[PDB]
């Protein structure tokens, strides 16, 4: 009968699925400060 | 579009979708592929279960995101 | 003619272009100096952020101007 633990790999999934997205956010999020450091740069000087 | 779908097992199913496409059309697709019931389908991303009736646009879920599978009876 | 390209890191490049080139273009002659691939970056200039598929003349970009460089993951 059953053995694995539903709410369990829920859980799991759940964590590893909000590590992609905090990971994939922080990339977006440096690449728009250089992106805002290279427009005020040109603007600047 | 490509997404992906991480199965348990570690097993990669691999979907052609488009951003318009709702999370009841993934879960058919799912199942046309691998067999498995929508009703036991639980579709995980960015820390949450996805609900049936919006589309990946409304998720933000991207060419190449990773989308979890986890089963339900 | 000449143009610099500058990055964040502080390091100044330098590049012979023609006004007829496209962005394109530039940034292939960026490659060939710094290996980094074409597709990984961004150009900007007074501003504003240039589309491969324009050349430097529809920019206005006349000698001697200087292009900022920043790097993205990918294209698309």
């Amino acid at each position: 009968g059953p053995l694995g633990s539903e709410e369990e790999q829920f859980a799991l999934a759940l964590k590893m699925s909000e590590q992609e997205a905090r990971e994939v956010n922080n990339q977006e999020e440096k690449e728009e400060e250089l992106l805002r450091k290279a427009i005020a740069e040109s603007l600047n000087s | 579009m490509q997404i992906f779908v991480k199965t348990l097992t570690g097993k990669t199913i691999t979907l052609e979708v488009e951003p318009s496409d709702t999370i009841e059309n993934v879960k058919a697709k799912i199942q046309d592929k691998e067999g498995i019931p929508p009703d036991q389908q639980r579709l995980i991303f960015a820390g949450k279960q996805l609900e049936d009736g919006r589309t990946l646009s409304d998720y933000n879920i991207q060419k190449e995101s990773t989308l979890h599978l986890v089963l339900r009876l």
